[PDB]
Formats: structure tokens, C-alpha cells, sequence
């Protein structure tokens, strides 16, 4: 049979889409990522085999920390707790580590402390339209389709800075769930040039041999 | 009593009450693409001469029948194929001769090389219709691509006395002189390329050396007759 | 509480795991699903769609529509080869970037048969005969019209039919699935020969073109999803 | 009865097959192991009692770390997280700690942090053939049979290097599950000489006594 | 959540544990299993296969096929011992590396009976009688044909039969299973004696050879799998 | 996964606990039990046996 070629088995795979770092002594030590499927070329190409898609989101966060240089005679930092806030489309957005947006009750947030299983949250299909669009032949800027907004993710240290700086890096894992696809399209042939548009530089149809006959 | 068996345009005679050893309790059968029935003929290879100093002989199966009629023709024609075998081994000896033979068919008889770093070449691994002989001495390491043919290891780094685990028949000259082994198709894949993989290896090893008194024939011929069973190959047409 | 024991792998994150996860937005209520035309349930539906094969790679042609055009013209001597390519859907070059090839290059193992369609795109007054020959894996490519005819072949009369469809057989090492990519392995070829010259009336162009289409015909299947090699 | 002499009870035993170390400040600090059953002579001999085998794989990883010398006045490294990636046959393979292969979505990976139960993953029978072969009398090189490829395992530190190097060692535990065996073969008598081939140096059939009679 | 309590040994890795594990490749779909001849369900099927016993250890013979050959010839005086070895399947040396011995050396405890088969490989015109004697554990080995005959024995006439089969009895300290390896313990012996000389006609060789075969006969069993001592 | 909560005393080792434990030797198969005379089910059977009293300590 061909169970492995179904849409669910083709797209329901976790993948690292974003990677960022943030320290705890900068006022700007927070990581942000607008949720978009165009960040990774491999995932973008697989999703762009279709025109309209409908799926849920499963996010897994792999957070690790590293001790930064200090002058303290002795450093004995306790276990670190991290906050991962999901801002739904239209929600308030932070600009500093100390900002009201971090305390918005309608911005769901996960508080996770190091040493445990990585945190995981799921976001459903949150578009006012009936499906996401990977291609839009029109204007809102050509081919934007603001109906594809999926929200933003923010990450920061919860603990106050101790006697030494701590730098943390977060790996976001992205997995579409219960995917439905419509209107097949030809696979992308030219290399992706910009994340925002479909612009391309003309390339050959395929690789070339010496002559039509063997 | 003597029983005459005719296959195609060839016929051989066997003792009516000879015992046949079925390989693993399974008879050769067809894959549950293209079969061939003109191949179903006895192929009597050249007889070998069992002597006092004989250490043993072996034949790789697909290769032994690579230069025999349509079976070889089918081997070069089709890319893939599968088949079973029926092997007859017969000795012509008098009641004044003594000796014991082990007649064993080893599936996937991968053999070592005299040089530990290399692997044996095709020539040394198989002689086609010609038989390959074991050696009662140990092949030196200097030699680069020859098979380590010491009999007591059977060229596989195992105890030769333990070869009875593989379908086998003993030939004790004082009791019997013929052996019949029916080997089914055994592989990890339903079909395979017959030119690059020897599924079976037939071995004849004298455990008790041939002995006789002066005046008797100083040799005992051993005749191997192989009849492919349920052979079938890949199709060559469109859909 | 109830006594429990944690087995190895309890707090691990396996990227292929399938576990219930908490919803970040419970009580959201999603937009109901509408009936959009063209629902896709399997990539093999895409694999079974005919697509144009760039037979004429000919690097001066890969940056044009001539890559898909197989030239045919009236030649003085007969029996020349029109074209030929190995039947490797996913590695060669002619079938690599077709709809079938793109799907195959997302997997490591594949099974099934290849449907090849040839369309004659000359004038309605042109007549001639072509010999389309299939060489099974292991067997070499034909060197002459006679050798091609002695093997598996179809005589194609453009004067009677504008299209010919061939379904090349699976034929694999009793493996059911075989590797999408390959290494100096028996490939199997398709080739075309001039059985006759192209006969044309006055005021009709003798030089014509042929289009080739490929698609999966029989029970095609894939296994072991992977990364496509065409992205950077 | 003889329940303990069945194939399942004979082969279904965990065993340490591979052992390696990797530090977190080298660019090359990653451990690799091509999955093969010929690494350990004891397991190789037990599997080579048969010609064809079919089994699943259960892998358990025992990872431990040790502090390396440093000059930092004070070292306060947080808990360490490790990545274990399984590369299926034909998948991309890393050459550095920072490599795209580590982020391939089709290469299943386990992220595990120290202090918890050891991570565990299972791989099924992944051969295009109907069984694995412990012996192959043919050519692809004599007796290789590339249909026995089982994939590769890779291991690396996820955390960035802190104020002192950390050296970790990984012990891979191998356990065949639901084993089926065919075509018994004589037990190996000569000592194994090479991991890749069956080459042997001729030895005696058994140990020797003084005379045939007591 | 539901109240739970973790018992001792919750996060431990016991190498003999039997727990469900996550699959690294879910949705792979494995190649269906085919019917391969020679399926093995128990090692004891291997243990019950007859194999040739290297009775003639005789270090000048262990590197040849003479290790399996028991010499027999016409001797002037009668009543000599042909051969003899202790019945220790797994420790002695003659039964150590046979098919039965190899399986036994993978376990610490074993039970059952030993089937010994002797095949005369002389000429069809040779005649003679052999006394095959079994000494139970504790009892010493016979020193003469008379002492062997007074015990458990079988008179073997090669002129009438070419093979003789003996099934030595279990007989253990009401232990059901006994250690594969042993320490200066009652062993039990099998020995062979010339009842008569080998009678031969003219132009027939008097010197012959005997082959010995061993296998498990009655309800054989093993326990406590271990590492074989034959690997480095 | 299924939501759970660990109560106090979850990872403790109480020497009088009665919990299922993993077997180090699964698939061993033990020697069957035989009928040995003189089976004891309670120490009070020993307590009810007459014994000689050392009255003359001295």
C-alpha cells in the first residue's frame, strides 16, 4: 500500500524551524519568532505542493543554557525557569524583558524550569478564513494575504540575574497536525530567493546530458 | 531393483530403494514470473576421481550449471531468477573398497581467504563445471586471493564435523554408494541475479579415506547429477 | 498515591513521538471547514498525473521549451535512433524533475510501473513509422533497428495514430520496493528508431516534433520519506 | 521444558555494543556508530548460528559526563542536554557539531537532559529484503550484501560550551526484539579476525588429550 | 492531576527489563515477511542434530580429519581397548565442540540423555565383534573385556550391522538439571573393546576406521544462559 | 500524556514497603517445588512443642 505517501504522513513531521539566544542581563534578552512556514526551505517546498492548507500547530521547545564569564569569586546559580509566551494575532507584543505584554492574561504562556521534559503547546487553526493560503494572486502589497497570520512566540528568563550572566538558546520544533490540502501545484524548481515573495531567478528545466540518444 | 528416471531428453538409473534427503522438509515450488521447463533435464557433470589423498571437492550451484545448455542460456538472458535443485551423487566402487563420504549442501557458503585482509577471487571461489578441491594442508598467508581450503575448517572457520546441521547424506561404501539431496530455493529475497550470487554450495568431504589392497582399482569415480527444479525468471515484455 | 514506575525514555523528546499535547488556546472555536475543490489525500495522486518529459536535455535546450521537443525529420538513410534514455525515475536527468520524479525524490524506496506516452506533433498530412523498443534491465541497448525489433517493441504508425502509450514493467530483484537512487545498476532503456522515413506532401514541412509524457501506471508506492536533493 | 532455549530467549538480551566520548569544545565533538551486529564477538557468534534473521531494534543510551580542567575562577554549568540522532539508510550525515544534518526532519532525534531516566528508541525491520543476512556468498566486493544497512547513530551536546569543557561518554545498548531465524549453521570455531569479512586462520577442531583411550 | 507515587526503581535502567518503547520510525511500513525454509524456534532443534565426535584428539590429529577417525586393525592379542572417553558433554574435550556441546556451553545447567552412534567404515567383507560398554558415574572404567562385559554393554557385530546406537541414561543427584561444567565429579564413561579380531579375506585391508556421532536423545533442556567460553 | 500528580512520599524508600519489583532474571524458569516433610506455616507451631525447662539454674 502507500500509507506513507498520505498527506498526514507527508507533512506531520517535527522540524526545527527557528533558533535564537537570549541572555539575562541586557534588558533586550528576549527571543521572538513570528510563526511562519517560509522560514525553512525544505518545509516551505513540501507545503507549497498545495495551494490551500488547514492544520493544527504542535510546538516543542528545546531550551539549554550556558554559563557566561563572570568575576564573582563563586557562582551558585539556582535552577533557571523560562517563560514562553504565545501572542495571538492582534495581541500586545513586548519590547523589553520588563514589559506589560509579558503579563497579558489573554496571551497564553508556559512557565518551564530546566531539567524537566521540554515544554509543549498546541495552537489550533486560528484564521478567520477557511484555510491557510500558500499562494495569493492579489493585493491586501502583492501576494501577502494577511489572513495567514499565526501569531508570535516570545521567550525570556524568569529568574533575576545572579552573580553571573546566563545565556540560553531555544530551538523551536514545528509540527503540522491533522493537515488537509487542496489544489496540487508543481514542485518549486528555482531556488528560493526571498522569504516574503515567490521571486526567482530563471534556471534550467533539468540537468543536461550530452545528446538525445544515450 | 533399478529405477530409471527420464527428464527431458536425458535419463539416468538409480537403485529403486535409495533414500532421498529433502533439504528442510520443503520441496521446490513456484513463487506463490516466467518459468522454463526445457531446463528440467539432468546435467551430469564431469566425474571426479576419489583417491587415497583426496581431501574433498565442492561446486557452487548456480555457477556449476552456467555453461550447460538452456539453463546457462537463461542465466545470461534473464537478469533475475530462482530455482530449486535435485542433486544425485553416485560412486562406482567394488566391495573390496572402503571409505566414507559426507555429501552436504550448504546454503550461502561464504568462504574465507588465505590473506586475512583480502577476499577470494571468483576463479578460486568457483570453477563452474570443474570441481574445486579442499586441501589437507593450510594455504599460506603470502598467497593473496586464494580460498583457505583447510578441510577441517571447511573454508568457513567452523568445525567440519558440524556440517551435518546442513542437509546432508553419508555415503559408506560398505553400505551404500549413492546420495540424493533435494534442495529448495533459500534466499532472503524472492528472486536474485544468478551470476553474482551463489545460493548453494555442494560439498563432498571424505571423513574416512579411501582404502584398498594392491590390485584393486586405485580410484573410485564420483558422479554428480544436478536437475534444476521449478526454475522461473523475470518477464521481458510490456504491460 | 497510586504506585507508579518511570521506564527509560520518560522525559525524552523524540521528534517522531505521537502524544497528546495541551492546547494553548482552549475555548477558541475554529472557523468551520468549507468544501474546497481539489482535495488531496495522497501524494500518489500527484504521481499519477502525466507530465512532459524533457527528453532533449542538450544543455543549449534546458533553458527553453526545446527541452521537451524531440526532433524528427526526413533523413536520407533509414534506421537511425530518434532518442533514448535510461528508465531511472529519480536519478537519471530526463525523468528527475517531472511530477513523478519530484514525488519519488522525496523517498528512498519505490515500487511500481512507468507509463510512457508519446505524442506526434507533426502535420496531419505527414506519414511514417517509428519503432519504440524497450530493453529490460541487464540487456544492453539496441544498436540497430533490427536488434530493436528482435526485442520487445511496438511499431508506431503516425499516419494512423497520433499517440502511443507504453507501460514499462516493474521487474526488480524480488525486492518489491527498490532504491529511488541507484549505483551502476541494471537500468533498462527505452529507445526509438526510424522504421520508415517521414513521407510528406508538397508544401508541408517534413521536420516535426514528438512530445513524451510520463506517469505512474500500476500499483505505485513509496517508502521512507527523506529530504529532497533539489533544495540547496 | 526448554523455554529458555527458544530463539527469543536466546537473542533478546541487551548488550553494550558501542562506547564513545565527545567533548563540547572541539567542533568535532560528536560520536557516531554505524549500526552493525559484528561489533561484539559474543553477539556476532550468537547471531551467526543462523543464516537469515528478522528482528526489531531497541536501543538504550547511557550517557554520563565529566568535568574537564579549566582556568575559570568559578564553574557553574547548568544541566546538560544531549541530542541522539538516528540517520536512516540513505539519510544525510553530519561532519561537524554545527551541521544541517542535525536539523533534518526525516532523521528522528531524541533530546534528553541529564538526571532523568536514560533515553530509549526503537527501530523496526528497515530492509528492502525480507530478512537480514549474516552470510552472503556473492558480490554486490565479496560478501557485503548492502541490503543489511541499518542506519547510523549520532550524538552531540546541545548546550553551548560554558566556562569549562565537558566530556561525555555514551554507552549504546542493543537488543533484538521479536527475532525470527532461519537455516541453522555450525557455530564459529576459529577466532574472528576482521569485522568486515569471515576470514579466519586455521585452528584445531578441539582441545587435545594424550591418547584415544582415557 | 491523578495522584501517583513513584516506587523504588522508577528511573532505573535494568538491562533485563521488558517495557514498551517509542518507535523512532512510526509510519515506516516494514517489508512483509516471506516463507523462508528452515525456520528455527528453539536451539534444542540444533542440539538434537547428530554431529561427528572428534574421539581421536591426539594433538597431531586435531588439525586434520583424523580427529574423527577411530583406528581399528587386526591385533595379535585380543581384548585391547579401542577407545574411551568420559561422558561430560560440555567440559571434556571430545564432546566440547560438537553441535550438542556448543549449545550446552551457552548455559550453566542442563538435563537429558546422550545418544551415541557408531558407524563402521571398513570394507563390506570385513567381519568382527566389538564390545561397547557404558560405565555409570561413580563406577570406575573397565580394565578388561571381562570387566566390561560384566557391566552394561552391547556386543556389536560389524559383519551384521554397520551402525550401533546407544542412548546413555541421565542419572543425576535427583537434581533434574546439572552443571554444564563440572569439578572432579563422577563422570561416567563409554569404552570399546575387541571381542574378536577383524577377520578379512585376501586382498582386503584389515585396517579400518569407526566414526562416532553424538546428539541429544531424550527430553533435553538447558537453563541460565551465559557467555560461551570459546570466544576470546 | 495523562495528567498525574505525585503525592508526598513518591520517591521514598520505606523499608516496610510492599511494591512490585522488576525481576533481574526474567525467563530463568525455577526448579519446581518438591514435597519436603515438616512444612512450617507459623512460628506458633514451634511454640506449642514441649521443651525441657532448666528449673535448676544454680
Amino acid at each position: 500500500s502507500r500509507s506513507e505517501s498520505s498527506i498526514e504522513n507527508f507533512l506531520c513531521r517535527a522540524a526545527c524551524v527557528y533558533y535564537a539566544t537570549y541572555t539575562n542581563n541586557s534588558e533586550k534578552g528576549y527571543a521572538e519568532w513570528v510563526i511562519n512556514t517560509r522560514q525553512v526551505a525544505q518545509l516551505r517546498r513540501k507545503l507549497e505542493l498545495f495551494t490551500y492548507l488547514r492544520f493544527d500547530l504542535e510546538l516543542t521547545f528545546v531550551i539549554t543554557s550556558a554559563q557566561q564569564p563572570s568575576t564573582a569569586t563563586s557562582v551558585d546559580a539556582p535552577v533557571q525557569t523560562h517563560q514562553i509566551m504565545y501572542v495571538p494575532p492582534g495581541g500586545p507584543v513586548p519590547t523589553k524583558v520588563t514589559d506589560y505584554a509579558w503579563q497579558t492574561s489573554t496571551n497564553p504562556s508556559v512557565f518551564w524550569t530546566e531539567g524537566n521534559a521540554p515544554p509543549r503547546m498546541s495552537i489550533p487553526f486560528i484564521s478567520i478564513g477557511n484555510a491557510y493560503s500558500c499562494f495569493y494572486d492579489g493585493w491586501t502589497v502583492y501576494g501577502i494575504n494577511t489572513l495567514n497570520n499565526m501569531g508570535t512566540l516570545y521567550m525570556r528568563h524568569v529568574n533575576e540575574a545572579g552573580q553571573g550572566p546566563i545565556k540560553s538558546t531555544v530551538r523551536i520544533y514545528f509540527k503540522p497536525k491533522h493537515v488537509k490540502a487542496w489544489v496540487p501545484r508543481p514542485p518549486r524548481l528555482c531556488q528560493y530567493e526571498k522569504q516574503k515573495n515567490v521571486n526567482f531567478t530563471p534556471t534550467g528545466v533539468t540537468t543536461t546530458r550530452v545528446g538525445i540518444t544515450t | 531393483r533399478v529405477r530409471s528416471i527420464t527428464l527431458g531428453n536425458s535419463t539416468i538409473t538409480t537403485q529403486e530403494c535409495a533414500n532421498v534427503v529433502v533439504g528442510y522438509g520443503v520441496w521446490p515450488e513456484y513463487l506463490k514470473t516466467q518459468p522454463d521447463v526445457a531446463t528440467c533435464r539432468f546435467y551430469t557433470l564431469e566425474s571426479v576421481q576419489w583417491m587415497k589423498n583426496s581431501a574433498g571437492w565442492w561446486w557452487k550451484l548456480p555457477d556449476a550449471l552456467s555453461q550447460m545448455g538452456l539453463f546457462g542460456q537463461n542465466m545470461q538472458y534473464h537478469y533475475l531468477g530462482r530455482t530449486g535443485y535435485t542433486i544425485h551423487v553416485q560412486c562406482n566402487a567394488s566391495k573390496f573398497h572402503q571409505g566414507c563420504l559426507l555429501v552436504v549442501c550448504v546454503p550461502e557458503a561464504e568462504m574465507g581467504c588465505s590473506n586475512l585482509n583480502n577476499t577470494p577471487e571468483f576463479a578460486e571461489l568457483s570453477g563452474g563445471d570443474t570441481a574445486r578441491m579442499f586441501t589437507d594442508t593450510q594455504i599460506g598467508e603470502t598467497n593473496s586471493k586464494k580460498v583457505q581450503t583447510a578441510v577441517w575448517n571447511a573454508g568457513m572457520g567452523v568445525g567440519v564435523g558440524n556440517l551435518t546441521i546442513y542437509p546432508h547424506q553419508w555415503i559408506n561404501l560398505r553400505t551404500n554408494n549413492s546420495a540424493t539431496i533435494v534442495m529448495p530455493y533459500i534466499n532472503s529475497v524472492p528472486m536474485d541475479n544468478m551470476f553474482r550470487h551463489n545460493n548453494l554450495t555442494l560439498m563432498i568431504i571424505p571423513f574416512v579415506p579411501l582404502n584398498y589392497s594392491e590390485g584393486s582399482s586405485p580410484y573410485v569415480p564420483i558422479t554428480v547429477t544436478i536437475a534444476p527444479m521449478c526454475a522461473e525468471y523475470n518477464g521481458l515484455r510490456l504491460a | 498515591g497510586l504506585p507508579v514506575m518511570t521506564t527509560p525514555g520518560s522525559t525524552q523528546f523524540l521528534t517522531s513521538d505521537d502524544f497528546q499535547s495541551p492546547s494553548a488556546m482552549p475555548q477558541f472555536d475554529v472557523t468551520p471547514e468549507m468544501q474546497i475543490p481539489g482535495r488531496v489525500n495522497n501524494l500518489m495522486e500527484i504521481a499519477e498525473v502525466d507530465s512532459v518529459v524533457p527528453v532533449n536535455n542538450t544543455e543549449a535546450n534546458v533553458n527553453s521549451l526545446k527541452a521537451y521537443q524531440i526532433p524528427v525529420q526526413s533523413n536520407s538513410d533509414n534506421g537511425k535512433q530518434v532518442f533514448g534514455f535510461p528508465l531511472q525515475p529519480g536519478a537519471n536527468g530526463v525523468l528527475n524533475r517531472t511530477l513523478l520524479g519530484e514525488i519519488l525524490n522525496y523517498y528512498t524506496h519505490w515500487s511500481g510501473s512507468i507509463k510512457l506516452t508519446f505524442m506526434f506533433c507533426g502535420s496531419a498530412m505527414a506519414t511514417g513509422k517509428f519503432l519504440l523498443a524497450y530493453s529490460p534491465p541487464g540487456a544492453g541497448v539496441p544498436k540497430n533497428r533490427k536488434d530493436a525489433m528482435l526485442g520487445t517493441h511496438v511499431i508506431w504508425d503516425v499516419g494512423l495514430q497520433s499517440s502511443c502509450v507504453l507501460c514499462v514493467p516493474w521487474i526488480s530483484q524480488t525486492h518489491y520496493r527498490y532504491v529511488v537512487e541507484d549505483e551502476y545498476t541494471a537500468a533498462g532503456y527505452i529507445t526509438c528508431w526510424y522504421q520508415t522515413n517521414i513521407v510528406v506532401p508538397a508544401d508541408v514541412q517534413s521536420s516535426c516534433d514528438i512530445l513524451c509524457f510520463v506517469s505512474a501506471c500500476n500499483d505505485f508506492s513509496v517508502r521512507m520519506l527523506k529530504d529532497t536533493p533539489f533544495i540547496r
